[PDB]
């Protein structure tokens, strides 16, 4: 019975895409963010 | 404020990204760009409780199979997606996605999501499927998959029309907070 609002304050934290010259993304330390994310 | 981590997985092009974007910023992308890795955060209230909902978008393409598990740590909930007009994607829930998820996070609640609801009654789409020996996924066969993979809920929706879109995330927030 909880009332869930629509979302606000949308923010994109990390982004990775496939370029013709390997992966790129933001923020510049995205690779550190991925590996740190994979850690428990 | 409470943090919730949601992770979406499923075949390429089933509509995982459009699902997240349509829900969070009320826009439907239309162009298809395969995801490699994308992380978002939105703010919600559930009652008076302030919520940071982290949305982790993953790649459906098998090229990223060895990278995909980087998204799985400390998940609060998984959405496993298949398109109601792609029985191939439905089967892959069985052969790939459910096994992948439980291998890494066997105790994390899964909600099964049938995407592209709006396409099921598209006579032109049904043509394609019929002339190629494929079939539409009806709600009953959807609930069947949900029971088979011990998913907590099964929700059908359209990112294009927004039919039942909000419901997918309300239910996920509810499953986690309960
Ligand atoms: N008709 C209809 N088309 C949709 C819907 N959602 C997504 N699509 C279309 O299906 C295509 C795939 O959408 P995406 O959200 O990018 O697919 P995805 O699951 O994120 O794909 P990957 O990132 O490669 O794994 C896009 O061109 C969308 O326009 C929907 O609800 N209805
Ligand atoms: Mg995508
Ligand atoms: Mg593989
Ligand atoms: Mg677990």
């Amino acid at each position: 019975e909880l009332i869930i609002s629509d979302p606000t304050d949308f923010e994109q934290i990390t982004h990775v895409e496939l370029g013709d010259s390997g992966l790129t993304g933001f923020p510049p330390e995205w690779r550190e963010k991925l590996i740190k994310a994979g850690l428990t | 404020p409470t943090s919730i981590k949601l992770v979406v997985v499923g075949d390429g092009a089933v509509g995982k990204t459009c699902l997240l974007i349509s829900y969070s910023i009320r826009k439907f992308p239309e162009d298809y760009i395969p995801t490699v890795f994308d992380n978002y955060v939105v703010s919600l209230t559930a009652g008076t409780r302030q919520i940071q909902l982290a949305l982790w978008d993953t790649a459906g393409l098998e090229e990223y199979d060895q990278l995909r598990p980087l998204s799985y740590s400390s998940a609060s909930i998984f959405l496993i997606c298949f398109s109601v007009t792609s029985s191939v994607s439905y089967d892959n829930v069985i052969t790939k996605w459910h096994p992948e998820v439980i291998h890494f996070a066997p105790k994390v609640p899964i909600i099964l999501v049938g995407t592209k609801l709006d396409t099921r009654n598209d006579p032109a789409i049904v043509k394609r499927l019929t002339e190629q020996g494929m079939t539409v996924i009806n709600t009953a066969k959807g609930e069947e998959l949900k029971n088979r993979i011990k998913a907590v809920k099964y929700i059908e929706c359209s990112a294009k029309t927004s039919e039942n879109l909000k419901t997918v995330f309300d239910e996920a927030v509810k499953t986690v907070l309960m």
